[PDB]
């Protein structure tokens, strides 16, 4: 009231904050009755509509008995003068007789507030569209006839509501006020809500689909066969190489984006009261540089950095953590801020802020141009998505039932994997004890022999969390050693006597990694048991204690990650060194010819790290070349990488001495700077 | 192996000879020793003194005494009590009816017995087990090593107690023999302390400030005969606090004291502010409430009801201020933190080769390494930050959760008078039996143990009186009445580095992913336990007390206040019961005039209280008094809902607010609502005074400033050690600043608003006990006539019967609209001030970089080499932050916990619940045969082998159960919660049990029983309560324990072989059933009989078909049917079903059905075309009837292969594309086929499979997941890739019809106008040939 009367325009601002108050006044609802029914899910609107005519509102006047008074219910039910042969034939009779005696007269005045609502409704549209011309206009009356259809639905569910507990009351006072069958089981006449409710309106609020749907990416053939790219319906423009590609993170396909390949659509945000986004897989290989262009802002994944542009804005570079393998991100483009979501793990990553007014309601298009090496996509929606949907309550995962590795590829029957545990990190190294009959994760830093893991299944490459495995275990030589149980003990056993063991996808309490438990058919779960300073033992317990089955996942608390494995790849040691032409005098650190390293799962570490031995200095003082080791000592192999510092002889001085010019004495440099010579000299 | 006790007993011998050769000091186990005390004088002034006590080593490194040391007059006169019983007489004198003597034999004999009880629940949990050996077998190291005491030295006074034998030449013990290994030492409490006070102390306390990481044994003076009582959260059901859990508060308290992490102390020797937190209440003089962050992590317990109490992140944020110390602008303010004092203690032994029983005692103590070259100890600043962190890995609410026994701090004791604090508890059952070995107190129940009697019993308060006026307010005086002062604003200001600054390094900021499980302990039996040095140590007076953990604040502050606080408010609105009513309550609708005659009772205006202040209408009779009580309890549930507001501060947004919070600022309730337009954050504030002045919420963040560059030596090796060093110092800035900004919203914003949630709950709850006394003597009202007193009576109880609800209702609203209100303050006003101070700040330095950079290059005072990189350098690290995103996932990280604490929230809780709000987690846990434990060890299963099996089914695990023809109404599998203790009953118990249940059709009415609920009735005693059986030829929920017992008859069918889950909320009066997800009916208009506790029995009986069962749950509360509509969606996963309700499977022979006619598939006469057909009904019986049921076994069969086949136990998930491949011939597959011979131009047909074929890959519609059932959608690729549109017809998606003439398909629509209707989608049944339905 007080924002439509000290109003002479409405500004493209105060659309939004017109279309919050009108969904805050017809879809409001006041929830609790609790008696003449439990589940009475009322609209505000409407009791202040019987708050303004009969002074309270509903709920205190059917208590004061005015509920055939404000509903102009004159009748009551009554049986028939000869009861059926089953007094169960009268269950639905009594529902046809309450149809027509009283629920017509619920569902006459139901027509009144559906007229109330559609003419108040119709006032809003008159008093916007007559006072804003703007190209968010169309936004608010799209919105405002989902506020509309959703109020009209809301008003028809509640006189169901209203008629479901009118009708249970009935029914109890035509068989209580009768001898003819006055102790009866009324629940044999009454309905359950379910039933009651899609006997009368088969669809209600919960029916509606709030927003269109998210319009798939897709190669399609026309009927001469064309290679068309369609965006969900509508056919778009492509510029260079979309093919299919079996490279992909389930065992569907992918499409491969080639070097600087681009499609092209069109989205617009149908309501005012949207985020509107890009949810889309893509396999994080190195020196993927594509760059999506939605809503009038580019968002460039470059490098393990993100900018995002909006238009004639400035580009804001955004850090983020190095993604590993496949990953699922979200563009939302919320009102006044741009948000990148993971939704492997439901975390944010970035969050720019929208710096101009962004209007998502006209039709802007949506790029992908790839500018780099082959982007493997394996989705691409663009949807519209309500503007107060969280990402961070959905329980993390692919929801895929493929068992991933720490970097988020697929684990391939073979591959030689690594079993990490989650109390002691990749620092945890699997091996065998003295005696060669056990595993154990050693946590030393002079660990002899690791021990890699090949899970087999002879089943699907991609391995299931529905699929028991049997686990091989290999050192650095190639002694393959079965993993098998006695006496709840993991130990080495022949391949004959192996035990199928079965990951399955867990999550830890105050963690966003993914993690897998190792059971068996009999629910044993490999413990990490501690028996030494540096020495841990997988021994076998009866189910996780306080462990909590979620969907398919066990929610772990924080004093049960003995159970969390994870899993990493192998012979990813990788050291990258450069060589720095230094001058005589100039000053080296260790860190300065060092570019990259990298663990053997792929980790990407720094000269800081224990592994990385720097073995040799320079001298910056002789001309002659100097050659340092870099060397990373792994678990099993020890790759040095050579770089060379050349000291270039430098002389440079630019000796000088002061002068008096003469009357306007023309200058040039020479009469000053008297002694300059190079490096060389 | 932990707890293993030695033979010692109190009539053993003390130690009077050594000898030193033939007998070990570790085989001594009575003898007299010397602990540091706080000892006072007759001046009242505290000194730090020894005292000589004879000691009993009762386990291999614990100690008791049974002395009281004389450590000065308490002060206050015998057999009194402040809130813990005062005595001089108890160990000292003979004490209520016993001598001294049996008074110290009997705490030896109770003590041991406590330990007895610990050592039983060592092998029971493996999480008490890991405690008590981390705090009994832990080596214990002490850093200012006193004098007396050598380095490389294992035993000092830190980590040992002196044996001591007496003097030849005079009768002091005093003649040191050696010192044995001391980790706790359990006195009484001493004379200047109450007989009840529990309270841990550091053994040795040296004199100066205590560092961080030193090490102590602890001193435990606790009573384990004594308790006070306390007002649990079951609402007025006063019980006793277990002394079992008493103890384990405190030796929680010392494992701190172990590591040194429990006095964290500054350089100039008081508290940080970051390990307290404050309250306020401003007026004449100030009063506040120091709560320690020691304490507040001790008692972790994260209820709505208790402040004593904070959350994952600000925990790591104080373990990481105890680990890497923190640095202050006033540098005598700086903590040293454990890293820096731990460093600083083993660089003195860097160069003097220590030896290798020492090496051991440090490498254990500190998790270190020691390398036999260069001399020193390589510190690591990881199991540094794993030492800290270890060190509060378990508290009292942990205890208590595994423990079932309930508690409240001593902190929050608020005298709501029903008498006296002190009982006598009796632990050695000299009486009753009180408290076993094997199970702890049998119970809490205050009837049990005998209450103490003192003779003077003044609780002490906070004395509140407003200015102008007269009505003083004598509030308790703990955390909950003061108001929760904010955090000081930081004010980031420049650093001025240069080459040789001294920048911290192991800064992390904000952690979002930790695993916080503390490594398991390694015993080393090959270290000693004593040592034979006779070594004088300074036992001189040192001036001063000792840090006692748990010390009772019994003074009671005067404050004469300016405006009336929510506490106050909280206060007059309380009926001021103590009386017998006479006159009718003066109910006094304004704030400001209560405070005036001491007498009324403040009311709030609203529609509920004015229709209360005005009585019914006495001429209308018992019908006038329903409809006016009816129209309160409906007025005061209207005050429960939330209701969105908007404010100018918060775009995009509305704020919620409870029409309930205008009692707080005395506004009409819709004088309320003007106020919020035109409105700042100040308001949604109930509590925004502290007493003197407005105290509005902390909102603004200290301004961080970029930091400057001064070289001191130029040369280029200076410039590149300060350019690197300024960028070291950004990163280190940053992750202050966005660490600062979680602790600012989370204490002044999050914690604030959660703390007015709980202020208003108190409140509604003190307002319905002036709606209770006020309809209570309206009903005793003597114009009503005396047979409508009987109804008008029955009416005020049924009122008072909505309460429950109605509270939990008011308090899952309250902590909602608060929750949402800190949780978008923070999305828009802290988190948007953050990123806007960050990124200019992100902005000016490398601005500030990048012209100093340039300026060293021209000028020459940095290389070619190293200025190109630092350009790199700035590029890629002043950027925008990553930790500014890591302040978001932290701050949305404490409110889906809180989210989750609101969802999973009841009144009234007993069990240790889990996330979801379950208290059972029934697994089959069996190498060949299962037997089923739960695995939340709340429950204790018997499963009757015979009959009960356990397989893979459901969604994981089924309780299989076998049939009984013979036998009738037999358990087969009894889940009990009753342990055989005395619980808390009450006729208000409302709770939630929830099974799923897959029978097949029963042809029999044989009148049996399928399962029954019965709850706890008294101490080994059980009444039913919810009985489910076939009564008459139809399943029907009796009731056994309503005041009338009505019945509800199972109408729809749930038994024909599909999964149905049976959800039945029990509350007092209604009992709801639920079906799936939709209400069956109601059992109303009848209470409870016999009170019940929330421990009872789960017995499911044997029936005459083979029925199973799943996720058997039970909650503490009421579940809504909004949230049993969640949980039943979330409970079928990520999972498509089949129609019996298990999970579809690919490679599974599935008959494809239509879900409305049930109508299968058939091929046309000779071709492949397909034609929907309509599958017959089955005529059973059930129970004896003759039901007539869908038909399943009609038509074409389907496979769905996968897109590369592996084989066929795998799952079809939401998104999984498949292929449809016919089974009567294996060579066909479905597809859309356009043929344009047809009047369906676009037909679904079997198509040929062989080699490469374009068989239609479907898929499930997922953005449509239902349950049972779902809708096919043909892809429009083959495994050749896409179809193409001149054979298919079509190129995207389509929908599965059952309309030939479309060809079974219609188009997705997914343009912008396939929402302005309802989608009308076309849903499918897959059914597998089930071996328990015939047809």
């Amino acid at each position: 009231v007080d924002k439509l009367s000290e109003l002479t325009s409405v500004s493209d601002a105060e659309l939004f904050g017109i279309i919050r108050l009108i969904k805050n006044e017809l879809l409001s609802v006041i929830d609790n009755f609790t008696t003449f029914g439990d589940n009475w899910s009322c609209p505000r609107w409407i009791d202040y509509c019987f708050q303004q005519v009969f002074g309270s509102d509903l709920k205190n006047l059917i208590v004061q008995g005015d509920f055939e008074k404000v509903f102009n219910i004159s009748d009551t039910l009554i049986l028939p003068k000869q009861l059926p042969e089953d007094i169960l034939q009268l269950k639905p009779y009594l529902f046809y007789q309450w149809y027509a005696k009283r629920y017509t007269r619920i569902l006459r005045l139901e027509s009144l507030f559906y007229q109330i609502l559609n003419e108040h409704i119709t006032l809003i549209r008159s008093l916007v569209s007559s006072n804003n011309k703007g190209q968010y206009l169309q936004g608010f009356m799209n919105d405002l006839d989902k506020i509309a259809y959703n109020a009209q639905y809301m008003l028809s569910d509640w006189t169901i509501q209203l008629g479901y507990y009118d009708f249970k009351n009935q029914v109890t006072q035509v068989i209580k006020t009768s001898s003819m069958t006055s102790e009866f089981n009324i629940d044999d006449l009454l309905y359950d809500y379910d039933t009651f409710k899609l006997t009368i309106s088969q669809f209600g609020a919960d029916s509606i689909n709030n927003f269109t749907p998210s319009q798939d990416l897709k190669l399609a053939l026309n009927d001469n066969n064309s290679p068309i790219l369609l965006l969900g319906n509508d056919e778009i423009k492509s510029n260079g190489s979309i093919t299919q590609t079996d490279d992909s993170l389930d065992d569907e396909t992918s499409l491969l984006l080639s070097k600087n390949t681009s499609f092209e659509g069109n989205f617009s945000a149908k309501y005012l009261l949207s985020s509107v986004g890009v949810n889309f897989t893509f396999k994080s290989i190195e020196n993927l540089n594509f760059s999506v262009d939605f809503m009038n802002i580019n968002i460039a994944f470059s490098n393990n950095f993100f900018e995002i542009t909006q238009t004639g804005q400035e580009t804001k570079k955004y850090s983020i953590a190095k993604l590993f393998g496949w990953n699922s991100l979200v563009y939302l483009i919320k009102h006044s801020s741009v948000e990148i979501w993971d939704i492997h793990s439901n975390i944010l990553l970035v969050s720019h802020d929208l710096t101009a007014p962004q209007n998502n309601i006209v039709k802007a298009p949506i790029k992908l141009t790839n500018l780099d090496n082959e982007l493997i996509l394996k989705s691409f929606e663009v949807f519209e998505q309500d503007e107060e949907a969280n990402y961070n309550d959905i329980e993390q995962g692919f929801k895929n039932g493929i068992i991933y590795t720490a970097k988020k590829m697929p684990i391939i029957v073979g591959e030689k994997y690594a079993l990490k545990s989650s109390i002691l990190d990749d620092m945890g190294i699997l091996t065998s004890d003295e005696n060669k009959k056990y595993p154990v994760f050693s946590t030393d830093v002079e660990v002899e022999s690791s021990l890699n893991i090949i899970l087999e299944s002879t089943t699907g490459d991609k391995i299931s969390v529905d699929a028991g495995v049997n686990i091989r275990t290999i050192n650095s030589n190639g002694e393959e050693n079965y993993l098998g149980i006695e006496d709840n003990h993991l130990i080495f056993v022949p391949k004959e006597e192996a035990e199928l063991f079965y990951l399955k996808k867990a999550v830890v309490e105050d963690t966003i990694d993914i993690f897998y438990v190792v059971k068996t058919l009999g629910n044993m779960f490999i413990n990490v048991e501690r028996i030494s300073d540096n020495i841990y033992r997988l021994n076998f317990k009866a189910g996780i204690l306080y462990s909590t089955m979620e969907s398919d996942m066990l929610v772990l608390p924080a004093e049960e990650a003995n159970t969390a494995f994870y899993i990493q790849p192998i012979g990813l040691a990788s050291l990258e060194v450069k060589d720095s032409v230094l001058g005589e005098g100039n000053p080296w650190l260790k860190e300065d010819n060092f570019l990259d390293a990298t663990d053997d799962y792929g980790n990407q570490i720094d000269l800081s790290d224990n592994r990385i031995s720097v073995t040799g200095s320079v001298d910056t003082d002789k001309v002659g070349t100097y050659s340092v080791v870099y060397s990373y000592t792994g678990i099993d192999k020890t790759n040095t990488e050579k770089a060379t510092i050349t000291v270039k002889l430098d002389k440079s001085s630019i000796k000088t001495q002061d002068s008096t010019l003469q009357n306007g004495k023309e200058w040039v440099r020479a009469d000053n700077l008297v002694e300059v010579i190079d490096e060389d000299g | 192996d932990v707890l293993e006790m030695f033979d010692v007993n109190y009539e053993s011998p003390i130690l009077e000879s050594f000898d030193s050769t033939t007998q070990s000091l570790n085989d001594v186990h009575v003898f007299m020793s010397r602990i540091q005390m706080s000892a006072y004088d007759a001046d009242g002034e505290g000194r730090i003194e020894y005292r000589n006590l004879k000691l009993y080593e009762i386990s291999s490194g614990i100690f008791i005494s049974t002395d009281r040391l004389d450590t000065g007059a308490s002060g206050v006169e015998d057999d009194h009590e402040m809130v813990d019983y005062y005595s001089s007489a108890r160990l000292t004198r003979e004490f209520l009816g016993e001598s001294l003597d049996s008074q110290k034999s009997d705490y030896f004999e109770g003590i041991k017995k406590v330990f007895s009880f610990y050592k039983n629940k060592c092998n029971e949990s493996r999480y008490i087990k890991e405690f008590f050996e981390e705090i009994q077998f832990r080596n214990i190291c002490g850093f200012p090593k006193q004098a007396g005491t050598s380095s490389t030295d294992i035993f000092d006074q830190f980590n040992s107690v002196d044996v001591l034998l007496q003097d030849p030449v005079t009768s002091v013990w005093n003649k040191k023999v050696g010192s044995k290994k001391a980790n706790i030492v359990i006195i009484p409490p001493a004379t200047n302390l109450p007989i009840t006070e529990a309270c841990a102390t550091a053994g040795f306390q040296p004199e100066g400030f205590p560092k961080l990481g030193s090490g102590s044994f602890f001193t435990v003076q606790f009573d384990p005969f004594f308790s006070t009582r306390f007002k649990a959260h079951e609402t007025d059901d006063v019980a006793l606090l277990d002394p079992t859990l008493t103890l384990l508060h405190e030796m929680t308290h010392g494992l701190h004291f172990q590591k040194g992490i429990a006095n964290p102390v500054n350089r100039s020797g008081e508290t940080p502010a970051w390990a307290t937190t404050w309250g306020r209440v401003t007026g004449d003089n100030d009063a506040f409430k120091e709560t320690p962050m020691e304490e507040l992590l001790t008692f972790n317990k994260h209820t709505i009801d208790d402040d004593i109490e904070i959350s994952d992140h600000l925990k790591s944020t104080y373990i990481g201020f105890l680990y890497n110390g923190r640095n202050e602008d006033d540098p005598t303010e700086s903590v040293d933190g454990v890293y820096q004092n731990v460093s600083s203690f083993l660089n003195q032994y860097r160069g003097f080769e220590i030896s290798s029983d020492f090496q051991h005692f440090i490498e254990s103590c500190y998790g270190v390494k020691y390398n036999q070259e260069s001399k020193k100890f390589i510190v690591n600043p990881r199991n540094i930050k794993r030492y800290v962190q270890d060190g509060f890995f378990i508290d009292e609410a942990k205890f208590a959760r595994i423990l079932n026994i309930k508690t409240r701090s001593y902190y929050t004791l608020m005298p709501d008078n029903l008498g006296v604090w002190s009982y006598r508890v009796d632990i050695l059952n000299r009486l009753r039996e009180t408290f076993d070995e094997d199970r702890g107190l049998l119970s809490q129940e205050l009837d049990f143990h005998t209450a103490l009697t003192p003779v003077v019993s003044e609780n002490p308060a906070l004395e509140l009186e407003v200015a102008g006026m007269q009505r003083m307010v004598s509030l308790p005086k703990i955390k909950a009445s003061y108001l929760p002062s904010d955090i000081k604003i930081k004010n980031f200001t420049g650093q001025k580095i240069s080459h040789d600054t001294i920048l911290d390094t192991n800064i992390s900021g904000i952690i979002i992913s930790k695993i916080k499980y503390k490594s398991d302990f390694v015993v080393d039996e090959s270290m000693p336990r004593s040592s034979l040095n006779t070594t004088n140590y300074n036992l001189s007076p040192i001036k001063g007390t000792k840090f006692e953990t748990d010390i009772r604040d019994k003074t009671s502050v005067k404050v004469t206040v300016s405006e009336i606080t929510a506490p106050m408010i909280n206060h007059v609105m309380k009926l001021d019961n103590s009386k017998v009513l006479t006159e009718r309550p003066s109910l006094n609708e304004d704030l400001e005039e209560t405070f005036k005659n001491t007498k009324d009772v403040y009311i709030p205006k609203t529609t509920a209280m004015m229709k209360l202040k005005e009585g019914a209408d006495q001429t209308l009779g018992a019908v006038g008094f329903a409809v006016w009580s009816g129209q309160i309890l409906e007025d005061l549930y209207n005050l429960a809902q939330k209701k969105e507001v908007s404010i100018d501060q918060i775009k995009d947004d509305l704020m919620s607010i409870l029409p309930f919070y205008c009692a707080y600022k005395n506004l009409s309730a819709e004088k309320y609502e003007q106020a919020f337009a035109n409105a700042t954050l100040d308001a949604f504030l109930i509590f925004a005074t502290d007493g003197g002045g407005f105290a509005g919420l902390g909102i603004t963040v200290g301004a961080i400033a970029i930091n400057s560059m001064y070289a001191k030596a130029e040369t280029m090796e200076a410039y590149d050690s300060m350019f690197g060093k300024y960028v070291d110092q950004y990163q280190n800035d940053i992750k202050n600043f966005t660490l600062n900004a979680y602790v600012q919203w989370e204490n002044n914003i999050l914690s604030r608003l959660w703390n007015e949630s709980r202020l208003a709950i108190t409140g509604f709850r003190n307002m319905l006990k002036t709606v209770k006394t006020v309809m209570e003597f309206d009903a005793t009202n003597q114009a009503y006539s005396e047979e409508d007193r009987k109804i008008i009576k029955a009416k005020c109880e049924e009122i008072f019967s909505e309460f429950p609800m109605l509270m939990q209702t008011f308090a899952k609203n309250s902590m909602t609209a608060n929750l949402e209100n800190a949780s978008k303050i923070f999305n828009d006003i802290v988190w948007q001030k953050i990123k806007e101070e960050l990124d200019q700040y992100v902005i000016d330095s490398k601005k500030y970089f990048l012209d100093s950079l340039e300026e060293a290059y021209n000028n020459g005072s940095i290389s070619a080499e190293s200025y190109y990189k630092y350009q790199t350098e700035a590029r890629e690290k002043f950027v925008s932050p990553r930790e500014v995103i890591d302040l978001y996932i932290a701050a949305h990280d404490t409110v889906v916990k809180r989210k989750r604490y609101i969802r999973r929230y009841s009144r009234k809780y007993d069990l240790a619940t889990d996330f979801k709000g379950n208290t059972v987690h029934l697994n089959g846990l069996g190498e060949g045969t299962q037997d089923i434990q739960d695995l939340y060890g709340n429950y204790s299963v018997y499963a009757d082998k015979k009959t009960v099996s356990t397989q893979e089914g459901h969604f994981d695990q089924t309780i299989k159960i076998a049939k009984d023809t013979n036998t009738i109404n037999k358990v087969v599998l009894a889940v009990s919660s009753n342990n055989g203790k005395e619980y808390a009953l009450n006729k208000d118990e409302q709770y939630t049990i929830s099974f799923w249940l897959r029978m097949p059709v029963p042809s029999s009415s044989e009148e049996r029983r399928i399962f029954s609920y019965s709850a706890v009735s008294g101490v080994n005693k059980e009444v039913e309560e919810l009985i489910l059986q076939v009564k008459n030829n139809e399943f029907v929920l009796a009731t056994a324990n309503l005041l009338r017992n009505s019945e509800f008859v199972i109408e729809p069918r749930i038994a024909l072989n599909r999964w149905v889950k049976i959800t039945i909320v029990n509350e007092n009066t209604r009992i709801k059933v639920y079906q799936n997800d939709n209400l069956l009916g109601l059992i109303k208009d009848s209470s409870r009989k016999k009170p019940i506790a929330q421990r009872g029995t789960f017995k499911f009986y044997n029936y005459n078909v083979d029925y199973q069962l799943d996720d058997i749950s039970y909650y503490n509360g009421t579940i809504s049917q909004r949230d049993i509509k969640y949980t039943f969606k979330e409970d079928h996963g990520q999972f498509v079903y089949d129609h019996w309700g298990e999970r579809l499977q690919y490679n599974k022979a599935y008959y494809l059905l239509s879900d409305d006619n049930k109508s299968a598939f058939e091929t046309v006469y000779e071709t492949k075309r397909l034609k929907l057909k309509s599958v017959p009904g089955v005529d059973i019986k059930y129970l004896g009837m003759n039901d007539r049921v869908y038909g399943y076994y009609g038509g074409l069969q389907f496979k769905l292969v996968p897109l590369d086949s592996k084989n066929m136990n795998n799952y079809v998930r939401w998104g999984d594309k498949f292929t449809m491949q016919s089974i009567e011939t294996t060579n066909l597959s479905l597809a859309i086929i356009q043929d344009n011979a047809y009047f369906a131009p676009t037909q679904l047909k079997l198509i040929s499979n062989e080699g490469k074929s374009e068989e239609e890959i479907f898929t499930f519609d997922r953005n449509i997941k239902l349950q049972n059932a779902a809708i096919l959608v043909g892809t429009g690729n083959s495994k050749q890739g896409p179809i193409s549109a001149y054979k298919r017809g079509y190129s995207g998606d389509l929908w599965i019809n059952g309309a030939r003439l479309d060809g079974y398909v219609t188009v997705v629509n997914k343009s912008n106008y396939s929402n302005d209707e309802i989608q009308e989608k076309f849903k499918w049944i897959f059914v597998p040939k089930d071996a328990n339905w015939v047809e």
